[PDB]
């Protein structure tokens, strides 16, 4: 898998 | 007086039990310094109770891997021993990219939250550390967070300190940086730092970034993913989408080097890939090193190249300082683990 607020 | 929390290893990301309401359910809420909302419904629905409380704002927040949008409400939000009434959180109607979790715990700085909220885009939403802090019940603006390696599906091995620092879970001394002018790193818990592959191969030259515990992977701007691949000898794998070693190419991997603070920080060729027990979580093969450094998917020069994930953190203790403006790392016992 995950990526968090591009 | 400062709290803690035990936090869980799920392999892409770290997990706390949440309660909300009085009296609270519990929800299983990612803990995310990526992000600045905290929100659940993405698995058990809202229960709503009499601390529950409507506002004016519908909210959204866009992500890397997903999204969410719903109706922003306060409630009483509970973390280990500590208390937080009127905690403003997102309930969501709609989510995408969640699966294993309720919502995130947003512990990124409060700036994020701004334009998250409609129709009062200019408005912010106060965090669950900027709340414990303003109710006087932690001593400083301050989170800690412990993350080790793993080889189970869901270790309950971290842990979440609220207005302290934890020596138990650190080794050595905190080095601290202030937070990056750079931007957009500067909205996040954004560093500069530089990265090195043995002692002698550029990787990462000093730059702005972020340090994010709702990344998975260790992610470096594309330009220096290419120099990673050609010095490892790494090739991309189909069933993965990690990078991929031969038992060779492992017994010679070097470690990377961070400087950080005027520090270096070793991140280990075994920090640098899977847990290998656990290959079968992410569509891989037993007796196979994939690698956990992965492509941020933009290149270096734009003010965020780079973000260090949960796999680097499973080896550095960090602080997310608040009140000074400032990121903390340190070693720990598990920093030259070999259990991957």
């Amino acid at each position: 898998x995950v990526v968090x607020a591009x | 007086a400062a709290g803690s929390v035990p936090a869980t290893n799920q392999l892409v990301d770290y997990v706390v039990n949440v309660g909300v309401g009085s009296p609270a359910t519990t929800y299983s809420l990612l803990v995310d310094t990526g992000s600045s909302n905290t929100w659940l419904g993405a698995d058990k629905s809202y229960v709503k109770t009499s601390t529950s409380s409507a506002t004016s704002d519908k909210v959204s927040v866009t992500y890397g891997s997903g999204s969410f949008s719903g109706t922003e409400y306060t409630d009483t939000v509970t973390l280990g021993s500590l208390t937080i009434p009127k905690q403003s959180i997102g309930v969501a109607s709609r989510d995408s990219g969640f699966d294993g979790v309720d919502g995130i715990l947003g512990v990124g700085p409060v700036d994020l939250t701004v334009g998250t909220l409609s129709p009062h885009t200019s408005t912010s939403i106060p965090t669950v550390t900027d709340n414990l802090f303003s109710q006087g019940t932690i001593p400083t603006n301050l989170l800690a967070v412990s993350f080790e390696p793993t080889t189970s599906e869901s270790s309950t091995n971290g842990e979440l300190t609220f207005g302290a620092t934890d020596s138990s879970k650190y080794t050595g001394s905190i080095t601290y940086t202030p937070i990056t002018s750079t931007s957009p790193a500067s909205a996040y818990w954004g560093i500069n730092q530089s990265i090195r592959y043995g002692s002698s191969t550029s990787i990462l030259s000093s730059t702005a970034g972020i340090v994010d515990t709702g990344t998975t992977l260790t992610l470096i701007a594309s330009d220096a993913f290419a120099k990673y691949k050609k010095a490892t000898g790494a090739v991309a794998d189909n069933n993965t989408g990690l990078l991929r070693l031969t038992t060779a190419q492992y017994a010679n991997l070097q470690s990377l080097f961070f400087t950080i603070g005027g520090q270096t920080f070793e991140l280990t060729a075994n920090a640098q890939i899977w847990p290998r027990n656990l290959n079968t979580a992410i569509g891989g093969s037993a007796s196979s090193v994939y690698l956990i450094v992965g492509d941020l998917g933009s290149d270096s020069g734009e003010g965020l190249d780079f973000i260090n994930g949960l796999t680097f953190l499973e080896r550095f203790y960090s602080v997310y300082d608040t009140t000074n403006k400032r990121l903390g790392l340190a070693t720990t016992s598990f920093t030259t683990a070999t259990s991957n």
